[PDB]
């Protein structure tokens, strides 16, 4: 949730796990100001709903 | 820091305004035409 504290102005975020599944996507929905998103090796296996 | 989506080519009409004086988002600047941004950065 710390990223939600910076989501008011952050426009680029690039999180690249080494295989860990990004199981939850609740905080990512708070990224209104985001214009660039990179989900690298997040093991989602499906199109994320937060995007 | 604003909610701009596409920057119109009219930004290239400002002779005194250049890229250094242009404070825009990278995506905002990329919405400018290639000729406009090339004039913005250099003499093309």
């Amino acid at each position: 949730q710390a990223v939600v504290d910076v989501s008011s102005h952050l426009q680029k975020m690039c999180i690249h796990n080494d295989g860990t599944k990004l199981v939850m996507l609740n905080n990512l929905k708070k990224m209104t100001n985001l214009t660039e998103l990179e989900l690298v090796h997040c093991d989602l296996e499906r199109i994320p709903h937060a995007v | 820091g604003n909610h701009f989506e596409i920057l119109p080519p009219e930004l290239g009409d400002c002779r005194a305004l250049k890229r250094a004086r242009l404070v825009v988002e990278d995506a905002l600047f990329e919405t400018l035409p290639s000729d406009v941004r090339e004039q913005m950065k250099a003499d093309a």
